[PDB]
This record gives C-alpha cells, structure tokens and sequence, in this order.
C-alpha cells in the first residue's frame, strides 16, 4: 500500500504497542499489549466469541476476560501471544504484510537478551520479515528529541533505564537502572483506593484504575506542601466516572500514589528514586561529560505525563548538582511517544542501512544474529 | 435519532471536553509555564543586571 | 426531553467545543506568551552568557 | 469486679464475635455477629418482643427473624446494631462495664478507615471506656501461634488477610486482600445444594447452610481422586439432621464447598485462590524473607479447621515453590479463635502499655486518633 | 583470649575487618564492614529489634535491612559506623577493651591524608586507646610473605593501590593507584546476569551476587580461548543456589567478572588493568631495583583468591618484562589475610615500640598528628 518498501515501526511495550511505518510522523494505530481470555460458560449457542481476544479487542470485550500482558518490565515472556498482537498489528490495523518490509522493534540496553532474540525470531520466522532491527530506547529518545548528549530517563510502564549518552555513544558503567515502573503506581494505585472504599482486585478493575492514573494522578513540585493541603481539604479531590456509573474522588492518593517515583519505599522498594538515579548516571560519567549531561536531562517514556514531573526532576537535581553550573531539563510535548518517533527516523537513516539484519544472514546464525548485529 | 444525534453530541461534548480539559491542562501547564518563565524572564532580567553588574565591577 | 437533551447535547458540544476553542485561544496566548517570556529568558540567559563568557574574560 | 483493671478484649469479625478479659486463655462467649429483627405481625398482647435480638438471642428466636450481619467483609456499617451486640457482650456474658477496663478490638490494616474509626468511637462514647486499642489481626496470630516470622492466613468468614510477617514486622507490599472467605463457601453451598433437591433460599436456610458446611465439610488434599469416588458412591454421603426432622445427604458437595478456596472460579471469583495468594505474598518479600515464610505458613481464623487443609496448603504450595526447600504449615487449636487469643496476650503485654489512647487524648483529637495512636 | 597487653591489630577495607591480638598468624575476629538498619514498619511488640546492626547482626536479620559500608575506596567516610564495628569486634568477639592495649590500624601510602586522621581520633577518643599508629598495607603485606622488596598488589574491595618496596624503604613516585576493585567486579558481575534473566538489585540480591563472584569465579588463564569454550558448551556453567531454593547458573559470565582486572573498560574505566599497573609501578622503579621487584611481585588483598588469577597475573607480567631476569609472582597463603599478618608482625617487634603514638602527644596535638608521627 506503501510506494516504497517502508520499515515497519512497533514500539512494543509493557503497556501499549505503538505500530506505524518509517517516515510517518505518527503510529497508524495504538494496541493495548493484551490477549484476553473468557472466564466464564458459554450459555447461548451460535453467538460467535473467540477463546482468545487481542489488543483492543481484548479491551473491549474484557467485563468476562482475563487479560494478561506478554510483556512484563519490558521483556516477553509470552511470544505465542506477541505473534498474535503482532498479526493483529500488522494485518488488522495497518493492513500490511511484514513480508515485504523491513521490521524495527525497541527495548532497554540491559533488558534480558531473550526479549530481543525471540522478537528477532517471530518477525523472521512467523511474518518472515526480509529484514530485522531491535534499537535502544534511549537512541530513539534523543533523535526523537534532537540530541545526540543527554539522559535519558525512560520511568514507563515496564522498567526505569535511565542511561547516558555522549556524542551518540553509550556510558554504560553509569546506567543507573532500576526496577521501578507506571506499572507499580498503577498497582499503588488500587491499593490506596481500595482504602477509600473502593476496591480494585480484577482484571477490569485494574484496566480502570489506569485509566484513573493517567487522568487524574500527579506528582507535583513539592510533596509534603501538596499533602499537607490534600490531606486537610477536599478541594484538592478530584472526581472519576467509571463504566458502571460509580463516582470516586481522589484525594492525597491522586499524588501519593505516583509520588512513589521519588519515594519508592511506598511500596516497599528499596531504592534512592528516580531523580537521584537520575542525578548519579550524572555524576557516574567522566567530570568532562558531566557538564553536557547535566544541561541535557532527556526525558521520555510514560509517567512523564503526570503534571509536575519535567519540573520536579530539574528541581530534583539541579538541587543534587555543584553551583555555579546550569542544569536543564528537556521534556517536549513527544515525551513518550518518542520512542516510536525515533524508530520511524532511525529506520529511515542512510547510514541505518548497515545496521538491519537481512533475511539471509538470519538463516546462516538463526535468531542470535540480533547478538551479533544490533548492539 | 435525536438520542443517537444526543449521544453523538453528547459524545462531542465529551470529546469537545475531553480537548477543553486537555487545552486547560496545557493551558495551565503552558500558563504555570509562563508564570515560573515570567519569574525567570524577570530574575534572568535580574541576572542580565548581576551579571552586567559583575562585568562593571 | 431528549431534544432538549440533544439541545443541551449540542449546547454541550458547543459550550465544550466553544471552551475549548477559548481554551486554544488562552493556550496559544500563554503559549506565545511563554514563548515570549522564554526567548526574553533566554535572551537573558543568553546575555547572562555573554556576560559570563566577559565575567570570565 | 475483676483482680486487676485487664483489658477486657472483642474480636468483632463477619461470623461471631469473640469475648473476654486480657489474660485469660479463651473467650468467656462467643455471639454471631448478628442483629435480627422480627417479619411478622404480632397477634397476641402482653407477649414482650424486642424491636431487635443480638447475638445468641437473634440466633435462638430466628424462626421469625430476618438476621443480619453489622460487619461486611471486615468493615462495619451498622455501628448501632454492633453497640448492642456489645452492650450485651460485656453486661451480660462477661458482666463487666467497659468503663472501668480498657477495650482491645481487631481488624486487617487492610480495612478502608471507617471500621477502626467507628470502632474507637463506640467504645469511647457509647461506653466510655477510659481507653483503646485497635489490633492486627496478623500480629494478634502470630502471638497466639508463637511466631514473630510467618504468614498469617486466616480464611475467615469475611476477607482472607493473608499478610506476612518478618521478626514483627510487616511487610505490607506483599500483602493480598482476597475476596474470597467462608461466607462464599455458604453461598456456593446453598446452590449445590438446592441442585440436589434441597433448596435454601432464607434466613433459616443460610444458618441451617453454614451449621452444615461447619460439620460436615472438608477441603481435602486431593480433591480430584476424592470427587471421582465422591461423585460416584453413597457410601461417602453424609447425612445432616435438619432442625425441623428432615434429613439432608451430603457427597462429593460436601469437599466442593471447601475446595472453593483452591477454585475460586466456583463463586465468580477472578483468582488464583488461597495457596497462591500466599505463595505471591511469600514471592513478593526480599530473597532472603522468602525462605523464612516458606517455612512459616501459619494458620488462623475460619475454614482452617476442614480436615486436609493443613495438608492441602502446604502440598499446593511446595508445588509452586523451589525444590531443596522445606515448606511448611503451622495449624494451632488455638484456630479461629487466634485473634481473640492474641488480644489477650497483646493487650496484657509490658511493651504494649504505651500503644493505648487515653479516654482525654481521643476527646482532643477525636476518633481520626486511631491513625496516630494504633499503628 | 588475651593474657597480655599486646597491641591490637585490625585491618579495615570497604569490604571486611580483620582483628585480632598481635603476635598470633590470624585474625581471631572477621566481620563484614558492615551496619545494617530496618526498612519496614513494626507491627508486633515487644520483639526486641534493634535500631542498627553491626557486622554479623547485619548480615543475619538482612532479610528486613538495607546494608551500608562506611568506607570507600580506600577511605572512611562514616567514622561512626567504624566506631560500632570496632566496637563490636573488640568487647563483644575478641573481648578486649582497647583502653588497656596499643592500636594498629592500617591504609596504603597515597589513602587520602582524612583516613588516618579519622583512625587515629576514633581509637583515641571513642575507645581511650593508650596508643596508635597507622602501617602501610604494602609494609604490612611484605611481612606476611617474607618479604622486605617486592611489590604489593592489593587487589582489594575498594582501590588497588600497587605499590613498589625495595630494602624496606618506599618508592613513592612509582606507586600507580587504580579504580578498580572487588565492588566493582561486584558491579560487573550484576549487570551481566541482569542480560541472563536474574536482576540483583536490592540489598538482599546485591550480597547474592557478591557472595557467588567469590565463590563461582575465576580469573581464565586464556580469555579468549576460555570463552570460546564457556560461550559454547554448558558444561563450564556452575549451578550457585540462590537463598529461597532458586538456582542460576553462570557460565562465560563466571570468568568475564574477574576479567575487568585485565579489562577495567568493562566497567567504564580508562586502564588495562592490574597487570598494567603492576608492570607500571615496576617501570618506574631505578633500574637496578627492578630485577629484585619483578622476581618478587607480592599478591595481597583478596581477588587474589581466583584459581586463575596466579597463571594469569604471571604471564601477563612476563611478557611485558625484561628477558634474562626472573620474572616471578608470589601468590602466598596468607592472602586476604596478609595485610592483619603483617600487622600482627609489625605491632609485635620490639623495633616497633619506639614507633607509637602515645595519648599524650595525641591530646596536645590532636589527630592530625598521624601525618607527622607515622610516615
């Protein structure tokens, strides 16, 4: 359908797959990471209904599925149910045939090896892909954002990456990973408002509290001012509609919840959070590539929606950070939507020619090629 | 089929208020923007002084 | 009922649409004003540089 | 009236209310949690007749009451119906006024505010008790089964708790509030039952369920083997003396109720069910926890008392866990009456003698206190 | 046991403190350089539970602990969490109040001047030490092999320092300091399983992983030719039994931790290695030096325990050594112990006694008194 033998583009996560082609702008279409499954006796006979749903349909359907994700803290655990997502992706929504073009796929420097050699091997083997490419997160961030030096703090669904970059290269010792995720505010999150009367335990429980999340949490600039408020009035509440007609509001856990991205002990982590992860992978690098760093936080990935957050992570560190120096943080309205955005520009780069694995030395070393060619 | 024209519209206004709240979102993350930049043109105004200041001293 | 509804449906459509086009306008505004206020920031930020490049001079 | 000014302890949860002083090593009663009220227009004049009957007085003139439980799932709503049940606990089975003894009551962390609160209110202003106390249900176990390390798994008749433990202290993050609890298991039985030809539709009928699922249910250990005989031969029916002389026989429905806590799916219930829930708690605790709970699943509150259940608990659960590992469960008698037993040692305790809100500080401060004083 | 007052000697790394009475052949005290303090919220009482934990205590209750070391890189940077170290091990493992005996403590000559400053005022004014002095590890180090010429290569924890002495007298301007050490390898070795599936990140998991690099790795006398191999044959994999039950394995992994001693670019670092600066420090040395230092380069520390490191270290020094000269490694016994041996050795000479700190020229002085009295 394309006048050109286009790369396709899925930036498959532990959330949402956003799938489109090379040279776009945007996905053609956005697919909840979901194959969902009845729980439930079919009573009436002759009324179709599958055994298994996918994305949207998934979601669609889901008041009698359990939906279970492939994905989980950025690797797939289920590639059975990614061929399906991927079929569905591809010939469903974008109408395509991977067949005739080129597939770039994405994941974290230090995500387990399975995820990228098995994503290798579903487009080479099922869609039978005459080309493959698995990029980093942080690369397709920065050419998302126009920087070849920053940070990149990636805090989405699946894992916090959190790696610098100079001159277009990798400072590895200095990654500053860490496994805390929009996933784990989203399982704060039914917590706290089963708390208030509310309780959220099921699959289409946990799909609306999500969708809770991304409306009506925050993080703010200051905490403990923001608390000191939301805990004493009900002017800081703000209400939800949910599918049945339920209303609930949402106090002090409208932030508390996603404050866990600065303080992880919420949930029982034990970590410094993000912003002080953010500060060392800083510091970590040489003292003649801290300068550029620190005038280069890039932020993207999910969670960088809550309001508050661009603000509060230069706040964060700058705080952390020498005087005299300027530190800044570069957060683009293409905060998370930029690892897709980055795929359909790498994809297109001449120079990224090189770089794809073809159909053929695929055959000669099998799905570990992705090892030996991508990073 | 004023009910479906309701609910079309009614779906309008949610989507109409679904970019009203997204617009006052921006308005205010543009406008709460505009006010930490209003600061900050000022103290940088401020600064264009200090530093000017430390160039005359 | 349902006309009226449909009325304020549309009213809604409107009101929501009407508020968030006032919203695009206040959103473009402060945003321009942003811009304004930014590139005023930055031209201090720039000759707070300048400055700086002279203070270290 | 007693030799020292004890605690007197209430263990107020979704089946019976337990009672007694601090320092004794039982209840001196046990009352249903139960406010029942008369359906019928009175005929004749002179005959006495309560507006409502608490307890043991709800349960033995139930012939013509609807019987309602105060407490739902853990929480209570009916705050005037549990000051009765109260009033009648302490005047007329412990016979001691509040107002000269401190008051002890539980409930799982886990409760959404109102229960605690309420639960503080009543005995300072309806009693006036000169003090108050309100309880873990997971810490109160864990004295009575002579742990400080271990998951309290107390399968009552509202909520399954199932928190872990680790030398005393919680460690909240794995802990898995599950609606899945005794009260089901009657339900699901009254449907089975009335398959059967013996439908229980009614007050009367639920008692008559519940008394049936208490003598005659066990989960076993191997509910598979034990249903393809069960299903098979009367020769493992059981039979049930109904109170008005009719008898009621009892196969494999008899272990189908119990083994809803291991199919949860029996009820409509979206879980993985109680062997699992607490596996994911032990999971969700730090790699060196982890073994400790392996090794420390403890029993308490209800439905741990069917026979196989020690033994179908721990067989599920060593399936689920690592091999070399021994795992194993701690089943005390002091079951279903643990709560109430770890009142009493908690409440007597010299380290506990500064956990208690003054009838002054909860005046000062009102009942949002039991946030700052309990835990 | 003592029945003298002998001098004490306890060497103290970023890793673990030795300690023991001089002129014995061993530490009769090892602990870990750890305090460890609790990250949860108690829920029982009258459990003990302490508010810090030291060495032992830390490591046994780890479970609920997040752990921390008090010095880094070769330096203190917590001096009160050396005072409960040192405290613990002298009253509560050895017995011994240091008010009655004489106190060596140990760093290598270029430790930055704050560190035996720090040692000297915490022995002096914690513990009324009656006198002090600080050794230099590689003094102590040639002691404990029999040495008075040779170079100490103290692969240690925190820095590797190598340095260079001839007829017992320093060569200061050859001494070649490295960052690279134990807790990186640690680091290494992290990340590296992290790409095999097994993410170490907490306390709990950072000890796992620290406990199999000492025990599953060695040095690989070829690299390449090694790795060949492990890289293609699971039969050079090692099954390390994780602490709930769980198992890894590792296998080229196992090796390419140790690696980063002759590959310091695996952890981000601008250097060739221990080999590098073993051959450095000795290149530097007067020419008529060099032929008793390359016969005698001395391993001392720990990593030094790695059954590949001693073929390895040898052949990487000799083919960057001189021809006709003996070029020779000692790898002794008394490695991870050599610096305590030493100083037992040194503490115990009568040519020693001359050399104290006394508390008199301490307190009309002060702690900066070390940089003038010790070396």
């Amino acid at each position: 359908d394309e006048d050109e033998t286009t790369a396709l583009v899925c930036d498959n996560g532990s959330g949402l797959v956003k799938a489109g082609f090379a040279g776009d702008d945007a996905p053609r279409a956005v697919f909840p990471s979901i194959v969902g499954r009845p729980r439930h006796q079919g009573v009436m006979v002759g009324m179709g209904q599958k055994d298994s749903y996918v994305g949207d349909e998934a979601q669609s359907k889901r008041g009698i599925l359990t939906l279970k994700y492939p994905i989980e803290h950025g690797i797939i655990t289920n590639w059975d149910d990614m061929e399906k997502i991927w079929h569905h992706t591809f010939y469903n929504e974008l109408r395509v045939a991977p067949e005739e073009h080129p597939t770039l796929l994405t994941e974290a420097p230090l995500n387990p090896k399975a995820n990228r050699e098995k994503m290798t091997q579903i487009m080479f083997e099922t869609f039978n892909v005459p080309a493959m490419y698995v990029a980093i997160q942080a690369v397709l961030s920065l050419y998302a954002s126009g920087r070849t030096t920053g940070i990149v703090l990636d805090s989405g669904d699946g894992v916090t990456h959190n790696v610098p970059i100079y001159e277009g290269y990798a400072l590895p010792h200095a990654i500053m990973r860490l496994d805390l995720a929009g996933r784990d505010l989203t399982d704060y999150l039914m917590k706290i408002l089963t708390e208030r009367g509310y309780s959220f335990v099921t699959t289409a429980e946990r799909e609306i509290v999500r969708d809770i999340k991304e409306k009506l949490c925050y993080v703010a600039l200051d905490f403990e001012n923001e608390m000191a408020t939301a805990a004493s009035s009900s002017s800081l509440e703000k209400s939800y509609e949910l599918p049945d007609g339920q209303v609930i509001t949402i106090g002090n856990e409208r932030f508390r919840c996603p404050e866990t991205l600065f303080q992880p002990s919420f949930i029982g982590m034990e970590s410094a959070g993000i912003h002080e992860t953010t500060y060392n992978s800083i510091m970590k690098c040489d003292i003649d590539i801290r300068k550029d760093l620190y005038a280069n936080n890039v932020m993207s990935g999910g969670t960088t929606m809550y309001p508050g957050i661009a603000d509060r992570m230069q706040k964060e560190i700058t705080a952390l950070a020498p005087s005299t120096m300027k530190i800044k943080i570069i957060a683009p309205p293409e905060r998370k939507y930029s690892v897709w955005i980055g795929g359909s520009i790498l994809a297109s780069l001449s120079t990224f020619q090189q770089m794809w694995i073809t159909k053929q030395e695929y055959d000669e070393a099998g799905p570990s090629i992705v090892h030996r060619k991508c990073f | 089929i004023i009910e479906s024209d309701l609910e079309r519209a009614e779906e309008r206004a949610e989507l109409s208020e679904g970019k009203c709240a997204e617009l006052e979102e921006e308005l205010k993350t543009v406008t709460n923007n505009l006010k930490s930049l209003e600061a900050q043109a000022e103290k940088y105004s401020q600064k264009e002084d200090r530093y000017e200041e430390e160039i005359k001293v």
